[PDB]
């Protein structure tokens, strides 16, 4: 019940407990191509009343950093806030564009806050960060715990196990930003339970050029396997 | 070795082996339950439909010790049956521990479940061991009634009464059993996960 | 009433209080010994481990050049309060030019201790300390404190594993007579610390005090050469004797 | 409702201010009593081992010229209480150059047990002086009680000594007489020989200061027993 | 059964069993009584020894030149109350050179025993008074209680065994008004004599007396200056 | 809670953060008098694992000492801060570096106040520390999540810490350990001690200290630097199967 | 002294002989106990196809007291096999305490089921002592046909069925015997650890 | 006076009495059980390999007799020398309070191990009174078989079969007996400082 | 009036009449205890010593119905004993409360022992009404024994053993109850205080 107790095994219970609403939540891809980060996730609604045209799921923190998260918006709006203080911060002391790594450290210590006291929970979101710094792509995993892994592809959410072995079985480098896109949706294509259009994922890529995510039209071309 | 036993018992008796047994349950004893059911009401017809003299004491219908031999079976295969399933949870409770135990309390209840199964309704309304109950109270009452006869007619009755409250008793106890079985069906097919690999660890947060 | 909060029990007692005594009851041996113009103290050893630098395993510490300090029980509380003596023996003398005594700063570390027992979200310090040191006019002073904030001056004591059979021997022990010179007040403390030893001698570590010098730790070529003259003097005497 | 000082009995009761008063049988006994002549202070040590050297054990100290206290219970209580009393009787002086009465010592002493710190203080204390109004006894208790006693003693054996002090006390008493019906009374409470390490005693005479006696004047008076 | 270990916590009947057993702590301590004239209001007491060989303990207290009260209940909410009476008063008087009224007081009492009813983490005040004053509209006698609530009253008794007194002044209250003061003080020891059992009596060891008017600031009787009121008292048989 | 005390004077919250170090990696120090290194197992072993760091275990502190760490890992990444902070704040106080005790006894200070004040957990994490200094040279020291420092010849922290001792223990040689019998040393207790066989390159980190023309330095070893350390060890006790 | 005391009773009763029943019962025991079982469901099947006349009361038949007097040797040796590690435990349990009684709970956890298996299953379904009951059953019939004899059917009848169903206990307490083995199994070699000390002294924090 | 009767109370029954019984269990009375067990085995094997017929039932076994009487001499014994335990921590148990009650629980611990090594471990399987049950069961018997006798042959059987179970009885109860004397052992050793003074008073924080 | 009753109830029964008990059971009533025990092992060596026949079936030992008339009017003196003690206790039980009940705590253990002993130690191994169980035992046997005179060994053999197993007992049950009566002794004489005067009520911190 409580957080600031171990128990006997040495294990942080509510931590354990807090990664379970991140392993229930919407599926969501990551991959590290050579030239570019594609991020991918189900963006699903209940009704054929709610506008997808008003939230989302993949947002921007700068010109060439995003995110996509797996478990609670709620927290998720937390979290994108606080990147986005924290990359202003950076630039309004060193005037340079904040490295994707130091933001990762950064909002790590932020999810660490919420650990240690007493009267507050943990986050339940793990987040995938992307950017494109010095020449290089990256990919980043942040947990509720405090803990960041670097990645080259992952999967988080439901059935983030062959959605894993998928890409274990189906992915490597001398790829580019194209061809990681196709592997993505066909990763996210696994866990989707009907039609996928292109109103029910959202997609967005980072390069050279910086972060954009994608639009309908464009989801709509690569959802005819084309590309 | 240690981890070799434990590989050699976990081999032996695995998910596939409790699983056919609730392939056979779903298919086969479930119709033999109802057969065994209707042929009760069968006989209880009879019995409810005939005069009793002092020559029905001379001899035993073979009618019902059929039925009861087949409830015999029946209650056979479906002990070995369950006690194949609990074997198979037994040799994989992990190691004691204050916590962690959110699997070991789904292997505690399918084996309470179990356990019902075999002594609340297999004796191991009536249990296994009918047939010897039903020789016993009616060899009583048979040499009660020849010697020297006794001129009790209550008596005369209560014998029908023995051959026709076992044909019910068999009739009600065949329809607890199908109500039993088909639980346990629901309850391994549901948790049957959590029956196997109970723990699950997660080490992401350690460096 | 009873365990797990600092309130009271229907008798008048504070266990909370009582179970940081037993730990003090679970270090190692370490006594005292009040002379003259000697004064000695001796700790068991930590039990080496082959590839440890013993340099860091420091049981007595000196807070002062006149005050010194020796600890049973938890090993990183000692530290803090230490530090927090050793700011105090400097901020005395900011305060008032003269130097510290020994109980005053005795009475500031049962303080600070006091003041941890008071409040729930403090957990007492669980240490004992005799704190032996000089003063002008030199007279030699020994007082120990425990957890509760309770403080005391003695002849001679001893606080860990093994205080309760070494306060036997030194009520049977500590005279007038073993206090004569430097070498019997020594003699006491090698002679007491080896009813809890491992009857070696390499599992003993000694310092003194003198009113001329400062803090003297002693290598084990002095020690050796006492416990040997200790052995003597009792093949001699227990067994050539009686 | 026993644990917690902020829950009612249905009685209206608070159990953990009568076991700050239960700790207070766990110390040993002090008596007080009043005389014209001054006021007398009697105690019990309880050595523990030949070792200690029992000048460290603080059980009757001064307040101030002019007034003395003896404790029971909790040292750290006794600690904390005793200061604030040294503190006050100095602050008065400083304000309005003038001795504080022991009434008034004790008035401001017993004002930190009505302060729920978050525990009851596990001690009670007999405040002996001289004032403008003679000599004073008073008797403070964990729950800020504070009255004026002719005779009292607290501690392990207060109920024997007090049934005691009950016959040999009366309004015209001298001081030498009353400080032998002291030991006396003290005599009757101890499984331990009485002698002059295992007593203090102390005296706060109009026109001589508080006096912690000696060895020579506690045998002189263990003498004639 | 359950809803009693805090003050903050209602019952489905809809009461708070904190604040009913704070007052039960007023039925703990000896009995006061109060009563007034239309010129003078009184206070008796009858103190209380703990041990025969002591003093007895004080029972009425002085707020100011025109107020003061008798406690029933535990004593340190009365030193912490009557402490915040005198600095409301001395409050007044710095900034407008009069004499606080005494419903004034009371009100502001009750307003700082509210907060321990509602607020945890802080005790309900264990402590009944009754309050004797005079001030521009004549004299007053108020209670006070654990419940934060209090009331103007003809004549009251708090305490253990009160019930007697308050027996007796409920069939002699047509007479307070114009009785002159040793009438009234008659009426009050008598009222506080049928607490008493049949053995004992009143006594100058045992009775302290209050008194205020017109003419006449708060003073206190306590020993040898009580005997002028007992002489006149008809020796009860029983 | 840590903030209690039992019946017989133990403190069981610090001993739960002490057993939650064996669930971290195995990470070994190793002194010597040509310098000193440590020697991590990399758990972070999968196909699809980046390893864009210059290393994930080894942390450097200041421009004379690093560090490495087992257990909670957010706890670690707070106090590689604070130890930063302390350095640099011992070198802005006096403009020399901070010795490699006084780094310790300030973070095991603030170690031991979370195991007495009140509402917070006790850092689960053990640590390591390498470094040199003008008044001792090179150390090696071992913290515990009770806030209990020791300085030592050889050390191992983290999963099978207690089988790396006994090895440690049956092979060292005191006054006569170099660097490459150090890092041979380490190739061996590493190696019987990981569940998983052959120790692959991937799945350890080695970093050593030394001194060159009085200045400090703090290396890693690449992937080919350690694949001859391992070659070196098959073919060491290759030779000590020839003889049958 | 009394650490000799303890010291020589430690040395008497070690992990190593309660491994030893552990691997033996991987090995041999559960073998036995499948071929008990074959033996009992070869007899019902034998005498299920038989007709009782007076002359099966005039004589017991031997197979069935071979593999009632089979059972009952397998039965006191488990129990002696289950109290050799009852022993081993139970001398080691520590000084009583208020806390660190993990390891006490794992003790008492797997001497519970220790417990499980030698007042359930042995009889200390049936266990030892059905060569008894059986022969106490058969010559309760058996006098009641032989003499001025008896006859009713249901009797004759009785005499069959108690052969048989004696048997069907035997199968059936095989298969229950061997699940809890196979448990007991699994238990000792996952908690042995903890079993033989289940108290680590741990005073790094203490000087 | 009344604290002189304590004083005589504890004077007569001491620490050193307890130590003395516990001696001599480990010493001779863990020799004489295996005696015991050696005895009855060996008998068993007698009867088990024997062919009873009338002549049996005219006489009884002049060894089983014998087995039985050592046994429950050595019950009673065992029982007075528990019950002396039992007194030396009866008449120490302290004033009754709500705290401090620690070694309080430490004396109402062994006292359950004292109390389980009577209950159904003596019967004051198997316990002390088992020879009067053995010549209960037999008569019943050998009345049936002598008589005009009885014509059972299963009769004739369990006559043998009543001479062996008591001697396997004998064997088992042994075992068990051994153990949980044993396991008293341990209690003692480690707990008998807290037995005999469960409480310390800690007055060095009051004067 | 009512406080009439319950103080002329409480005078009647004081502290003196429970501590003259303890006396007397410090003083007498053990060495009697002693004593019975010491005969019964006279007679049960007496008894095994000896060889049984027809003659000793036609009259009762005059050596074993002294003894068991001794432990029982020693039995009946320790319940009305006990009782007194019980009646001291229960007239001074306090108004019931939810609080302020520590010495009804004591006076509630103190019962819970003096109920172990009377209503149940005494048979209110065996109790006073034991020379009864004795007697319709050996009855049973002898009318079998003299008839027809039944020639079974095992029949007479029995005989022997009922007049040495209640020896036995009565052995035992003086060594429980010995145990119980000191256990007892200490109970009182450590709590007598809270026994009478459980509630105290010098309440100081109320004006």
């Amino acid at each position: 019940f409580s957080l600031t107790t171990f128990s006997p095994s040495g294990k942080l219970v509510q931590i354990e407990y807090a990664l379970a609403a991140v392993a229930g939540g919407a599926p969501s891809v990551g991959i590290k191509a050579a030239n570019g980060v594609v991020l991918a996730t189900e963006k699903k609604q209940k009704s054929i009343l709610y506008d997808e045209r008003s939230v989302h799921k993949v947002e921007p923190i700068t010109k060439h950093i995003g995110l996509v998260y797996s478990g609670m918006g709620p927290d998720y709006r937390v979290l994108v806030h606080r990147a986005r203080k924290l990359a202003q911060q950076y630039y309004l002391v060193y005037q340079e564009p904040i490295p994707t790594a130091q933001l990762v450290q950064r909002v790590a210590s932020v999810m660490q806050e919420y650990t240690q006291s007493g009267g507050v929970r943990p986050f339940g979101v793990s987040l995938l960060i992307c950017g494109w710094n010095e020449g290089r792509p990256y990919l980043f995993q942040s947990d509720p715990s405090g803990a960041y892994f670097a990645w080259k592809a992952t999967a988080m959410g439901k059935n983030y196990v062959n959605g894993k072995t998928f890409l274990e079985k189906r992915y490597n480098e001398d790829l580019e930003l194209e061809d990681a896109i196709h592997t993505a949706i066909l990763t996210l294509k696994e866990s989707f339970e009907g039609q996928m259009t292109e109103d029910n994922i959202e997609v967005g890529i980072c390069n050279e050029a910086g972060f954009r995510r994608l639009t309908p039209t464009e989801v709509k071309d690569y959802l005819a396997a084309i590309a | 070795k240690r981890a070799a036993l434990i590989q050699n018992l976990r081999d032996s008796y695995t998910e596939t082996s409790s699983f056919a047994v609730i392939e056979e349950w779903a298919a086969g004893t479930l119709q033999e339950i109802e057969g065994i059911a209707k042929a009760a009401a069968e006989a209880h017809g009879v019995i409810r439909n005939s005069t009793y003299g002092r020559a029905q004491a001379e001899k035993s219908p073979e009618q019902l010790l059929g039925v009861l031999q087949r409830y015999q079976d029946l209650c056979h295969n479906v002990y070995c049956q369950a006690e194949t399933i609990r074997t198979v949870i037994a040799i994989r409770i992990p190691e004691h521990k204050e916590a962690d135990n959110l699997g070991v309390a789904v292997q505690h209840a399918v084996l309470k479940i179990i356990d019902e199964l075999e002594i609340k309704t297999l004796g191991s309304p009536i249990g296994m061991y009918a047939l010897r109950e039903y020789l016993s109270a009616r060899s009583t009452v048979e040499d009660k009634l020849l010697g020297g006869g006794s001129q009790s007619p209550s008596l005369l009755l209560e014998l029908r009464q023995i051959d026709a409250d076992f044909m019910l008793k068999v009739e009600l106890a065949t329809t607890h059993l199908s109500t039993m079985v088909r639980a346990v069906i629901n309850a391994y097919l549901l948790n049957w996960k959590k029956l196997i690999q109970p723990r699950t660890g997660n080490l992401s947060y350690y460096t | 009433y009873d365990r797990a909060i600092t309130v009271f029990s229907p008798d008048g007692h504070l266990f909370q209080v009582e179970y940081a005594q037993e730990a003090v009851k679970k270090g190692s041996t370490a006594v005292g010994v009040r002379g003259r113009d000697i004064v000695v103290l001796g700790v068991e050893k930590k039990s080496v481990a082959k590839l440890q630098d013993e340099r860091t395993v420091r049981k007595i510490c000196a807070l002062d050049d006149n005050v010194c300090m020796a600890f049973a029980g938890l090993t990183a509380d000692a530290r803090i309060v230490i530090n927090r003596a050793r700011v105090e023996c400097q901020s005395h003398r900011l305060t008032v030019e003269d130097p510290v005594t020994v109980e005053y700063i005795t009475r500031y570390i049962a303080s600070l201790k006091q003041r941890y027992t008071q409040s729930n979200g403090r957990r007492p310090f669980g240490i004992s300390a005799l704190i032996v040191g000089f003063d002008f006019d030199g007279t030699p002073r020994l007082y120990q404190t425990d957890p509760s904030g309770t403080y005391h001056a003695w002849k001679a004591n001893a606080i860990g594993r093994g205080a309760k059979s070494v306060r036997e021997f030194l009520e049977k022990n500590y005279t007038d007579e073993a206090i004569e010179t430097d070498d019997l007040t020594i003699k006491l403390v090698i002679k007491a610390l080896l009813e809890v030893v491992q009857s070696g001698g390499k599992n003993i570590e000694l310092a003194v005090m003198r009113r001329d010098q400062s803090l003297k730790i002693l290598n084990p070529e002095e020690i050796e050469k006492y416990v040997a003259e200790i052995e003597k003097e009792k093949e001699e005497n227990e067994k050539k004797k009686q | 409702y026993d644990r917690g000082v902020n829950t009612f009995s249905p009685e209206g009761r608070l159990f953990q201010v009568e076991y700050a008063i239960e700790a207070i049988k766990l110390g040993s006994t002090a008596i007080g009593i009043q005389t014209s002549e001054g006021v007398c202070l009697a105690v019990e040590k309880r050595i523990t081992s030949p070792l200690m050297e029992p000048s460290s054990i603080e059980k009757i100290v001064e307040i101030d010229a002019h007034i003395g206290c003896a404790m029971s219970g909790l040292i750290a209580d006794a600690k904390t209480l005793i200061d604030k009393a040294r503190v006050e009787t100095q602050n008065h002086w400083f304000t309005y150059n003038e001795t504080m009465t022991v009434e008034s010592v004790t008035q401001a002493v017993s004002n930190l047990a009505l302060q729920f710190m978050s525990r009851p203080f596990g001690v009670a204390l007999l405040f002996g002086g001289v004032d403008e109004k003679g000599p004073q006894l008073f008797h403070m208790d964990p729950s800020g009680t504070f009255v004026q006693c002719d005779a009292r003693a607290i501690g392990s054996a207060s109920e024997g000594a007090q049934s005691s002090l009950q016959e040999v006390y009366h309004k015209s008493m001298t001081l030498k007489e009353a400080i032998k019906s002291s030991l006396i009374i003290l005599k009757q409470v101890m499984e331990e020989k009485l002698n002059a390490t295992n007593i203090e005693l102390a005296t706060v005479q109009p026109g001589q200061n508080f006096h912690m006696f000696t060895k020579e004047e506690l045998e002189e008076v263990i003498k004639d027993i | 059964n359950q809803y009693d270990n805090d003050v903050t916590v209602w019952s489905p009947q809809g009461r708070i069993h904190q604040i009913e057993y704070a007052m039960e702590a007023v039925k703990q301590g000896s009995a006061t009584v109060g009563l007034k004239s239309k010129t003078h209001a009184v206070l008796v007491a009858l103190k209380r020894a703990q041990s025969e060989l002591a003093a007895h303990q004080k029972k009425i207290l002085h707020v100011d030149n025109h107020i003061g009260i008798s406690i029933a209940g535990l004593t340190a909410d009365a030193r912490l109350l009557c402490n915040f009476m005198r600095q409301e008063c001395l409050d007044s008087r710095f900034v407008f050179d009069r004499p606080l009224p005494v419903s004034r007081l009371v009100s502001l009492i009750g307003s700082k025993t509210q907060i321990p009813t509602q607020r945890y983490g802080r005790r309900p005040y264990g402590v009944g008074l009754l309050i004797a004053g005079y001030d521009d509209m004549g004299p007053h006698i108020f209670q006070t209680c654990p419940s934060a609530n209090y009331f103007d009253c003809r004549a009251m008794s708090i305490g253990a065994r009160s019930q007697s007194a308050r027996t007796y002044l409920e069939r002699h209250m047509s007479e307070f008004m114009e009785c002159n003061l040793n009438e009234l003080v008659k009426h009050g020891l008598r009222a506080l004599r049928e607490t008493l059992p049949a053995e004992q009596d009143l006594t100058t060891k045992n009775v302290s007396i209050g008194i205020v008017g017109k003419d006449l600031e708060f003073t206190i009787y306590d020993d040898d200056d009580v005997s002028p009121f007992l002489e006149g008292l008809e020796e009860r048989p029983q | 809670r840590t903030t209690i005390f039992s019946p017989e004077g133990r403190l069981y919250q610090v001993e739960y953060a002490m057993e939650a170090i064996g669930h971290a990696g195995t990470c070994l120090g190793i002194l010597a008098n040509d310098g000193v290194l440590l020697a991590a197992e990399r758990r972070n072993i999968h196909k699809l694992l980046d390893e864009v760091f210059f290393s994930e275990k080894i942390y450097k502190l200041n421009e004379d000492m690093a560090c490495s760490v087992a257990g909670i890992t957010s706890d670690a990444n707070v106090l590689t801060n604070e130890l930063r902070l302390i350095a640099q704040r011992y070198l802005l106080q006096y403009q020399e570096p901070i010795p490699c005790e006084q780094l310790v006894t300030a973070l095991c200070d603030i170690k031991q106040a979370y195991t007495q004040f009140g509402g917070k957990r006790p850092f689960g994490v053990s640590l390591l520390y390498i470094g040199w200094d003008k008044h001792y040279g090179f150390q090696l020291y071992q913290s515990d999540p009770s806030g209990n420092y020791g300085g030592w010849k050889a050390t191992c922290i983290g999963n099978n810490s207690a089988a790396a001792v006994s090895m440690l223990k049956q092979d060292y040689k005191e006054g006569e350990m170099t660097l490459k019998s150090a890092l041979a040393l380490a190739i061996k207790v590493l190696n019987k001690t990981m569940d998983v066989s052959k120790l692959s390159a991937e799945k350890v980190e080695i970093a050593t200290l030394t001194r060159e023309n009085g200045k400090t330095v703090i290396r890693v070893l690449k992937q080919k630097e350690v694949e001859q350390l391992i070659k070196k060890h098959e073919e060491e006790e290759a030779k000590a199967e020839r003889e049958k």
